[PDB]
């Protein structure tokens, strides 16, 4: 649904005779301490 | 007999038979790179036949 053809339809890969690769994965984070990070910056 | 010396036999349990035939054969196109490919159909046909009794 994401690409469209030309006209505007939106992309079907059997009756257009193409392939697709999706990559999914998840991911998580979590700081344990707020007060644990500093930083240095240019004046 | 002169129609079963030239025609054609037919096994016939019944007193009526049915015969089936194609009749329509599917088109084909050209399409080019991704382009979206066209459908196309298939179509028959039927006929049937009955006895008499001398």
């Amino acid at each position: 649904s994401t690409v469209k053809n030309e006209d505007g339809t939106p992309v079907n890969l059997f009756e257009q005779d193409m392939v697709a690769l999706r990559a999914t994965m998840h991911v998580a984070l979590h700081i344990a301490d707020d007060k644990a990070f500093a930083k240095l910056v240019p004046a | 007999s002169k129609i079963m010396q030239l025609g054609k036999y037919e096994p016939m349990e019944g007193t009526e038979k049915k015969f089936t035939f194609w009749a329509d054969k599917p088109g084909a196109y050209w399409v080019g790179e991704g382009q979206k490919i066209e459908t196309s159909k298939a179509t028959w046909v039927n006929a049937t036949m009955r006895a008499f009794k001398l």
